[PDB]
Formats: structure tokens, sequence, C-alpha cells
RNA sequence: AUAUAUUUUAGUAAUAGAUAAAAAUAUGUACAGUAAAAUUGUAAGGAAAACAAUAAUAACUUUCUC
RNA sequence: GAAAGAAUUAAAUUAAUAUAAUGGUAUAACUGUGCGAUAAUUGUAACACAAACGAGUGAAACAAGUACGUAAGUAUGGCA
């Protein structure tokens, strides 16, 4: 008799980086099949709707007044901040670079277009 | 089996360049059953027509009046 | 016949071209259009039939309407209402429509398009709303010049900038353009065209060019930088080009320092903001304001805080954005600024 | 594509950015079709519409007078009912569908000077069923329609598939044409005067015909179409005439009002009314 | 020859009888003087008809009773007695000798055409 | 290649089609364009005025009817009831025809039934 | 065996090939991609000469 | 009127709409819109062709107008 | 008072989506459309996810060039 003895190894597909957690640019904050959780402040969404890290900060699953009936998962650049950020305000931004204090290093970077 | 006219490549009407179909129409005088004339715009080339069987001689449209 | 009268009404409402006016108002379609300059083309051209008598009738109808409006307009006391009435009276005038549509609005000649006249001003506003204002708004939103500097904008004045003194070429800067360090080496020229009814004598203005994207390595973020700051500028609907001619050295709260972006620091937004002064009652003449020049700093500048302090309202804005090129070092050297930093290509 | 996640970003200003105007792509398309500079320009108000003028003068006032009911309040239609909150499962529950119907029905307003019933649009649906065999029949039907109306027809295609009737999916079969304004009025006038009297045993439009809300319809056979003066002109060129459905759409709140309006324009009504 | 009275005819076809043929409301003597009033030289074919002339031709047929218009009159005369107690009505309704002919044998003809709306 | 029926269908199609039947675009001079605009705008204004006049008249009629019916209700209840009936199957009389372009031979019928 | 693989060669005489997969009757493919060797985009035509199903020329001009 | 040259026309063919749930291309981009079901209908037409109609207007602006 | 617009709320993801089933979908991934037909490109890939290994999955970024878009931009094949 035919036996339905076949099934597929389940896909590890859940939050992989939880709240208040400290991520790093390019980490998987939540595998998911579906945009159950939408990309939010400072985060990126991959092909499969997987959500990843863009700035090194703190993951914060927060609703949003603008986009109702939805849930985001962002990453404030600091804990003190609340990712359901205000809006009408400056946007936290990160420079991310170290000024070549080395003469040689600076020269090479400059001299080279 | 199915009788058809097989399509050629369609001519690309560009966006904005589409023009409305203003068909050639003549002002045609219709004289009804009685002498009441009425002007109507019509595509067939005939300046004057006089009608035999109209509402103006049908009993349904005026009950009181080979 | 109110539209033929020019006793009380301005000269600008008429067409200054005589031939055009004659063509507009004739008894038969005999003459040929002044717009078509070439004889052969004039010969070829054929205007649509019966257009004259109907046009005349339409003119009479709308002229009558204008006259009726004027009967109300003169009785009205409050100024905004009166202006609105005037607009209603003259907006359908063919001559004013001709004038506005087919002559330049940016560098308007006073005899053709007078922005002192309410109707023309209304037309100019409408034109601005149709395209230029929308574009400006888009460039502010997309580039993120609103929330990053100054929360919102309610565009009232059309602001256009130029860089005449640096290179030599004449070009009004389109919002969100990439300008070279050579182009923006010397200061810009503003034109703040105001379309609302405003007290020309009393109303002063301030202009602030701010650079939100200069890197602060202590904070690991950016800080603002007031690159150019003018205060207490007098505008007039026709006389509105803010040039070293007009403003004095007293008006300059922070004299123009050029865009000198660092290598790999990125693209730097330079978003000029135009504010109008708070108008005080029971005081004849222009009410000035003093700025604490030690208090406001150029290397770090809270624009919003400044606005709060002096009770400003942002009416207009414009934006360009500069990034590093070969000549920024030369510009720095000219201005006597230091060598200029060089950052890592990677944003690690 | 890095992702499929659609998410419109909020803005920091109340100015309404028309994106079409900021481009330089379609300069002819920036002009309205009403504007002379557009290639889409057409002279609209070419001559005085006769039926419309009649409606304005005689009928509209009469209709208003007829439809006056004293202190008539609004009759709300069947709508989606909310749940009583007598259980915590009602809390984000979608509302119960309407009482009788699955779809919601509109509110019926009292007739006043603003909302008097009037002609809105005519649609002439001609689906020729022999065109499952012959595509050329659809073309002929479309031409006929054009001749009748003086308006450009739109081709009907077979939306469904079915074996019993020899019908494929995606096959051109007859045509339709939505008449509006003056052309529609003319078409109605022609129907009233020329065509419908030449139909022999013609009692009228049925009183049981129509939508529930301000829409009345009827149809003409292939025999009836040869009375149109454009077809009459060259009946030779119209051997296989095609029948048609005629959907009249009014601005009437209810169907009896629409029927009354149509009667005002000399349309006879015969059957027992609902 | 053309679309005369809709179902027209052909040229070469002398009109006199041609009318008796296509038309059902007119035939033989009726068609004969029908041309007489319209005064068309006898032995005249359709092709020769001066269109305007056909116009008169048309009106003429409108004057008297032609086309299946009369088919009905008889249909009713049939239904008449038929609706009353009439041997005919049976003979006609059943499809049998309405002229009391050979029901026993030669009656297929009756069955073939004799019926409520006989002239089909 | 094609049958006579096919040819005739093609001809019919052509009648409807815009292929090589339509003129050049209606170009205007700037003065002419202005004149056209002024013609159209004025016309539109006139049409609006006419609509308002008619609309106003209708409103006035409605008000008069309302005034009448209240008075009727106050005075004679039976008369009011008679006035305010459902006129569901009310049909305009077939003599009230849509006014033609030119009048008939017999303008008015003095006898009837 | 309903799909196969061709060998889109690079116009620039570089040798670079971008093997792609095609149906059996593959409208002679010609793709414009990057030729690393010549540091620039360039058109890639097929290499081995295969075949295309008799595809009718479209009648842009009215005829017969 | 009419003849010769010369040409021009007529090769008659759909979309005229930024089209929008018939069939056609399924990768990119840019712009724009909303479906299905059901019920009252309607030449043939019917359970089953196509077609039409089927929520709410506070506020806001513009235009006319008493 | 009226028109017209802009729309807003509700309802909807039952339609549909290249194909199963689930997950997602109107902020539309779905549909129409213009352009195009290029990123169904080329080197270094951090870093995670998953994971015995071999493998697999997301992918910041640096660099070379292409495409579309006023622009913001988006695009290293397809809603997954």
């Amino acid at each position: 008799s035919r036996t339905s003895m076949k099934d597929s190894a389940g896909r590890r597909l859940g939050p992989k980086k939880y709240e208040g957690q400290d991520v790093s640019t390019g980490e998987i904050i939540m595998r998911q099949r579906g945009t159950k959780f939408y990309p939010g402040e400072n985060v990126g969404i991959g092909k499969d709707h997987s959500i990843f890290a863009l700035e090194p900060g703190v993951v914060r699953y927060y609703l949003d007044p603008f986009h109702p009936k939805r849930k985001f998962i962002g990453v404030a650049l600091r804990r003190d901040l609340k990712l359901p950020s205000p809006h009408f305000e400056p946007t936290v931004r990160r420079f991310g670079r170290f000024e070549l204090t080395n003469k040689r290093a600076a020269y090479k970077e400059e001299n080279s277009i | 089996t199915r009788i058809t006219l097989p399509r050629r490549p369609a001519k690309k009407i560009q966006l904005g360049k589409s023009r409305p179909a203003i068909y050639h129409q003549f002002n045609v005088k219709m004289e009804l059953s009685d002498g009441s004339v009425v002007i109507r715009r019509s595509q067939y080339p005939k300046g004057e027509i006089r009608l035999i069987q109209d509402q103006r001689n049908n009993p349904l449209w005026n009950p009181s009046r080979g | 016949h109110i539209w033929s009268d020019f006793t009380t009404r301005p000269s600008s409402l008429s067409i200054q071209s005589s031939k055009v006016k004659n063509y507009l108002f004739q008894k038969k379609a005999s003459l040929d259009p002044p717009s078509i300059s070439r004889r052969s083309n004039r010969i070829k051209y054929s205007p649509p039939e019966h257009i004259d008598e109907i046009f005349r009738m339409s003119y009479d109808f709308l002229e009558q309407r204008s006259s009726k409006f004027y009967e109300l307009a003169n009785k009205t006391k409050n100024p905004l209402k009166k202006d609105a009435l005037l607009i209603k009276a003259e907006i359908n005038n063919p001559e004013v429509q001709y004038n506005f549509q087919f002559n330049n609005k940016l560098n308007n000649v006073k005899d053709i398009i007078d922005y002192d006249v309410p109707v023309y001003r209304h037309l100019g506003k409408q034109h601005w709303e149709s395209y230029g204002q929308m574009l400006l708004m888009q460039r502010l939103e997309t580039l993120a010049a609103i929330p990053d500097t100054l929360p919102t904008l309610v565009p009232r004045a059309e602001v256009n900038i130029k860089f005449p003194f640096s290179t030599g070429v004449n070009k009004w800067i389109e919002p969100g353009e990439f300008l070279s360090s050579n182009v923006t080496s010397m200061r810009p020229i503003f034109k703040i065209q105001e379309y609302e009814l405003v007290n020309v004598e009393k109303q002063l203005y301030t202009v602030l060019i701010v650079n939100p994207d200069v890197p602060d390595l202590s904070n690991d973020s950016f800080k603002t930088a007031l690159c150019y700051g003018l205060v207490n500028i007098n505008l007039t609907y026709n006389d509105n080009l803010i040039d070293p001619r007009k403003f004095h050295s007293s008006n300059i709260i922070a004299d123009y320092l050029p865009p000198v972006p660092e290598k790999n620091a990125g693209k730097q937004r330079f978003v000029v903001w135009v504010f109008r002064q708070p108008l005080i009652e029971d005081k004849q003449g222009p009410n000035m304001l003093e700025i604490d020049r030690k208090e406001l700093s150029r290397d770090d500048f809270d624009i919003r805080q400044f606005t709060k302090k002096y009770n400003l309202t942002a009416i207009g804005a414009h934006i360009w954005r500069s990034e590093w090129d070969a000549k920024v070092a030369a510009v720095r050297e000219k201005y006597g600024l230091p060598p200029g930093r060089v950052f890592s290509r990677v944003r690690r | 594509p890095k992702s499929a996640c659609s998410l419109v970003k909020p803005v920091h200003h109340l100015v309404k950015i028309d994106k079409s105007k900021l481009s330089p792509r379609f300069p002819e398309l920036k002009y309205d079709k009403s504007d002379i500079r557009s290639p889409g320009f057409k002279p609209k108000d070419t001559h005085a519409d006769r039926l419309n003028d009649h409606y304005l003068n005689t009928l509209q006032s009469d209709l208003l007078l007829i439809n006056y009911s004293h202190n008539a309040a609004v009759v709300k239609g069947l709508k989606q009912r909310a749940w009583s909150g007598d259980s915590p499962y009602h809390l984000n529950r979608p509302p119960k569908n309407p009482r009788g119907s699955k779809a919601q029905l509109p509110d019926i307003h009292p007739i006043k000077w603003s909302n008097i019933p009037g002609l809105e649009s005519v649609v002439i649906n001609c689906f020729v069923r022999e065109a499952r065999e012959n595509q050329l029949l659809a073309i002929t039907a479309a031409l006929q329609l054009q001749q009748i109306t003086g308006c450009k027809p739109h081709p009907i295609f077979s939306k469904n598939d079915v074996p019993t009737w020899k019908l494929r999916k995606g096959h051109q079969m007859g045509a339709k044409v939505e008449l509006k304004g003056k052309e529609m009025s003319q078409f109605l006038s022609t129907l009233t005067e020329i065509v419908l009297p030449r139909i022999r045993e013609y009692k009228g439009i049925s009183n049981q015909s129509g939508n529930r809300f301000g829409g009345i319809s009827f149809g003409l056979t292939a025999e009836d179409i040869k009375f149109f003066p454009e077809i009459d002109a060259n009946q030779d060129s119209w051997p296989k005439t095609f029948g048609m459905h005629i959907n009249i759409n009014t601005s009437a709140q209810l169907d009896y009002q629409a029927r009354t309006l149509l009667s005002g324009f000399q349309f006879p009504f015969f059957g027992e009314e609902k | 020859v053309v679309h005369i009275l809709g179902k027209g005819f052909k040229g070469k076809e002398v009109i006199k009888i041609a009318l008796a043929s296509k038309f059902y409301g007119i035939g033989k003597t009726t068609a004969e003087k029908i041309c007489s009033k319209l005064g068309f030289y006898p032995w005249m074919r359709m092709h020769q008809l001066s269109e305007p002339q056909i116009m008169s031709i048309a009106s003429e047929l409108s004057t008297m009773t032609i086309e299946g218009d009369a088919r009905a009159i008889v249909k009713d005369n049939i239904a008449l007695k038929r609706k009353i107690g009439s041997y005919s009505g049976m003979r006609h309704t059943l499809h049998l000798p309405v002229r009391g002919q050979h029901t026993r044998n030669n009656a297929k003809t009756a069955r073939k055409l004799n019926k409520i709306d006989r002239r089909g | 290649s094609l049958s006579p029926l096919a040819q005739r269908v093609v001809t019919q199609l052509s009648v409807m089609s815009a292929s090589r039947k339509q003129p050049k675009l209606l170009k205007l001079a700037r003065e002419d364009l202005i004149k056209h605009q002024t013609i159209e705008k004025c016309w539109s204004i006139y049409q609006q005025q006419q609509r308002e006049r008619r609309n106003l008249q209708l409103e006035l009629q409605y008000k008069s009817i309302e005034r009448s019916m209240n008075l009727l209700q106050e005075l004679s209840p039976r008369l009011f009831e008679a006035a305010n009936a459902s006129e569901k199957g009310k049909r305009f009389p077939m003599e009230m025809k849509v006014p033609t372009d030119f009048p008939p031979n017999t303008l008015w019928h003095y006898n009837f039934r | 065996s309903k799909n196969s693989v061709i060998k889109l060669l690079s116009t620039a005489a570089s040798g670079y090939s971008r093997y792609i997969s095609i149906k059996k009757g593959a409208p002679l493919v010609t793709q414009v991609r990057y030729d690393p060797v010549v540091k620039r985009h360039v058109l890639f035509k097929e290499a081995k000469k295969r075949k295309v199903a008799e595809r009718k020329p479209l009648d842009f001009l009215r005829t017969a």
C-alpha cells in the first residue's frame, strides 16, 4: 500500500535576533516566509522577505502609526532611542568612517580617483 | 474552421498623440409622417429624408388623435 | 468698457505690442498673426472660421463681468478681499492672459508682467503650483532636507538661486543639482518671488544656507553648518534679487563659506531656507532684529532652535548638493581653510 | 530583485506632488483633452441638444412635482451589520454581511431640486453568437453600431468558456458603445420617433424591466435594426443585421422614477409594474 | 432588379408578372393593371425601370393589401371557424383534407402544408 | 488571397478605422490660441450661470411646494392626504412630445378621443 | 530533452563566452552583456550555427 | 467638353486609450488603477454567452450663484 | 444652493499571483501602461542563517559597465 511517508525537514524560520539585542550590519533579524514583519527603520529586507541588519544598533519590534495593521522590526542605532521614532524630526544618522590620519593612507585615497 | 481576418502588426499610437474619432457626418433633415422637420447628424450621405411610418402617425404614440 | 480704460487701472494689463493688440481686436479676419514671423508661413496659415465675432461677444461678456466685479471691488475696505475681487475682475482678460503666458515670469519685465498687480501675482502663483513648487517639494522630501534640518515647509515664496560670480555662466540652479566646487566657490544670488499679499514696506526676510551633512567624529554622526546667513532683507514683488548690491555688511550674520566636501565623506546637501520676519504692530517702518553673534555658531548650528529664538516662519527653500572633486583643495586654499580631511572609502 | 516588500514611505509636507508634471516625457499629455493644444481635442458643444433642452424646460419641473413626498426622510439601504460586543471574539471580527443581500445596497434619498432623475448614459451591447464561427460578423456588427450611433464602438470578447454553446475564451464577438451627452440624446430621439414605431406588435418597454436603482433596458431584433435611417440608406450593405441590448442608465434613485423619466421622452411602458 | 420593396427582382425580367412572383399580396390581374396605373410600357423588363419609377411602384403596393399581411387575414379566417366548432378546424389542426379530399390515401399534401398558420 | 465577403468585411472595418482618413493636427498661433481660450472660458461660465438659474428655479419651486403642503396639512387633512399619494406608475402623456426642429403641417389638434 | 545550452560568443575578439540555456527552436539569440576581458559591455552572438523554426517575417508594410 | 504627357491619390485593416481583471511575454524600470462573488435586470438568452447598476460623503479647495 | 475636484472612510488579499501547499500581498507582490530587453552583468564578498562535513540560504559593502527614472532612485532574474 502507498505510504505518505514523505515530508520536508522544516525550515528554521523565526526570529533569529530578539528585542533590545545588539546586531551588526548584515545579520538576520528574522527569517520568515511572507512579509509578516516589514522592514523598518535602518533595516533591509532580502529576497525571501528575510529581514537583515543595515546599521549596528538595537533591534526593536515596533508597530507604526503611519503604516497601520503592520509590524516592523527595525534597529535603532542606540538603545536610548525608541524605534517607533517620532517623525517630524532629524533622523539619526551614522557617519561610519575613520579619517585616514596616516599620511600615506590619506595620500593614497586622495591621489586616487 | 473558424473564419477570421488575420491581424497585421498594430500601429503604435504614442501617448499624447492619440486623436479622437471624429467621423464624417452630414446634417440630415428628417421630415416625419406629418410635415414636422427635424435636423439630425448622420454618417450616410443624404441631405433630406421623408419618413412614412413614424411615431407621429402611430396610434400608440398618439391615442387621442405592394 | 472697463478693460479699455487705463485711468485707475495699471498699464501692465494691456498688451504692449501694438500689432498683437490689433490682431486681437479687429472687425474681420483680414490681418495675419504677428506670432508667425515668416511671410510664407503666414500665407500657409489659416485661422479657424467665424472666430472673430464670437470672440468679440465673449470679450463683451467677460468685460461686463469684470466691470460688475469692479463695482464691488472699490466698495470693499479690507485688503485681501479687495485683492481677490481685483483678481476675479481681471483674470479672464485676454490681454493679461497673453502677457502672462507668452513672456518670462522669472525675470519679468515690469511693463509686461507686473507682480505689483494682484492678478499677475495670482497667475504667477498658479504657475508655480503647477510645476516648480511640486518639484521643489519632491527634492526636499527625497533628499531628506525637511526633517533633517527643519521639520516641514509650507511653500509660499518661489526661491531660485544662481552662482554668477564664480565662473561667468548664467544658470538658475534646479533643486537637487550636483554643482562643482568651482561653480559654488563664490557666493550665490537668491530671488525670493512672493505671491501672497504682504506688506512690502514693513516685511523683512532672513536667508540661511545650511549644510546638515558635515561629519562629526566624536558623535559618530553628522552636524549642521551655517554656510551663509543673511538677515533683515527687504523684498519687493518686482525688485527681489538678493545681491551684494541690496544687502549691506550689517545684514550678513554669517558670510558665505563655500562647499568643501571631504574625500569619501559623501554627498553633502546644501539647503537654503527663506524665512519672513515677525511683523510688529503700532510701529511705522521696518522692524529690525539683533542676532547674538557669539551665541550662534557656524561649525554647529541648531536651525530649529534659531527659528524658535527669533520667531521665524519658513516660506521658501531651495537645495543643491556638493561632493568631493579635485578643486575643493584649491577652494580651501583660496579661502584659507585647512588642508581638508580624507576618510576611508568603506563605511565600516 | 533584492525583495518584493512594498512599503510607501511617509512624507514631511502637505503639498500634493503631481509626478506626471515633473517629468518631460509626455508634453502633449500634460494638456487636458478639453484643451485645444492637445491632439485629443474634440469640439464637444457643437450644436444645441434638443432632448436635453426639452428635459430642462418642460420635464424636470414636472418630475420634481411628481416626486415630492411631504417630509420624506432618507431610506437607508441594506448595509454590513456590525457585531454586538457580547463576546471577546467580536473584537477584530469583520462585519456581518447585509441582511438579504451579500453586497451592500445604496440609500434612497428624497427627490429635491438637486437630485431630480435624468438621463445619465446609454450602452448598446451587441453580442453576436454566430461570431464563434465567423470573426468577420463581429466586425460587421461593430460597423452597424457605429452607423447607428455616430460613436466609436468597442469590441466585445468572449470572457468565458463553455462546451454546450460552441464558445471559446478570448474570441472577438460583437461590440458595445457607451453613448453620453448629445449623441446619446440623439440616439434616444431616433429610437422614439423612427425605429420603435416601425416595430409591428410593439407594446412598449416592460414595467418589470430594470435595475433596482435607476436603470432600464430592452433589446432590438435584427428585424428592428433595418429601420435605422443609416442602415435604411444602404440595407443592401446590411443583409445579416444583428440584434442588440440597450441599457439606459438614469440618475434615478429608484426604477419607477427612471420609468417615469423615460415616459417623459416618449417611451411607451406596457407591463404590470412591480 | 434592385432592392425594390426589399425583396426585389432581376433585370431582363418583364415587370408585369415579376410582381405576381416575388410579391404575395399581388398577382396575375392585380399586378397587370398595377403597372397600368403607373403606366409602364408592357413587356418592359426590370432593368429598364427608372429608379424614381420604382418609387411609384412601391407606393402602389402600399395602397392595396400585399405581403404576408394577408397571409394572416386567411390565418384568422382559418382560426375563426376553427375556433368555433368547425370540421375544417379539425381537418386544418390535425393536418388532414380541409377540402374533404382523400384522407384515406392522397392526404400527405394536406399533412405537409395544411396547419394553423398554413401558408408557411 | 481574399474572398468577396472578406473584401467587403475589410471595407467595413476601414469605414470605422482611422487609417489614412484623418487630417493634420489643428495648430494655432499664440494670439489665436488665446482667443480660443477666451471663447471657451466665457462659454463655460455662461453654461454654469444657466445651470445655477435653472437649479435656483427648481429650489424655489420645491420651497413653494413645501409651503403649500404644510398649509394643506394644517387646514384640510383629507385634501393633504389626497395630494400626498405615491405616484409610482405615473406616466407622461404621449401627446407631450419632444419639440422638433421645425413644426408640422397641422400645428395644433382642436379635437381628440 | 526540451531545453539545451548554446555558447553566446563575444563580438570583441576576446574568446569570453556566456553559456546560456535555450529552447530547441531558439530565436537566434543575441544578448548585450559585459566582456570582462575588454572591460566594457558588448553584444554576444551564438557560436555554433544551430537552426530557427521558419518564423514568418511580420508584414509592417500592407501587401498582396 | 475632351485628348496626351505628367504626376497625385485609392494597396481601403481595427488600439486613438498611459488603455486597466478577454487572449497575447512571466526578467528590469517608471507611472497609474482596483479585483471576485453575489442580486435587480436585458432580442434570441435558458443553470451556464455579453452588457449595465449595486458603501459612505464630514471636512477641504475651486467656480457660479441667491 | 450647485458643480467640479481632490479624495477620505469603510469593504476587500474570497479575485488574482508562471505551477502544489502554506506564508504574504491592495502601501499592492496583483493589474494596465511607456520605455526598454538592460542587472536572466563582471571581479573581491564582510557578516550572519542554517549546519557534522560536502553543501545550502540572506546579504552590507568595494570595484567595472548597462538599463529605466525629473528626481529619490531601483535593478546581480521571477512575492517567497
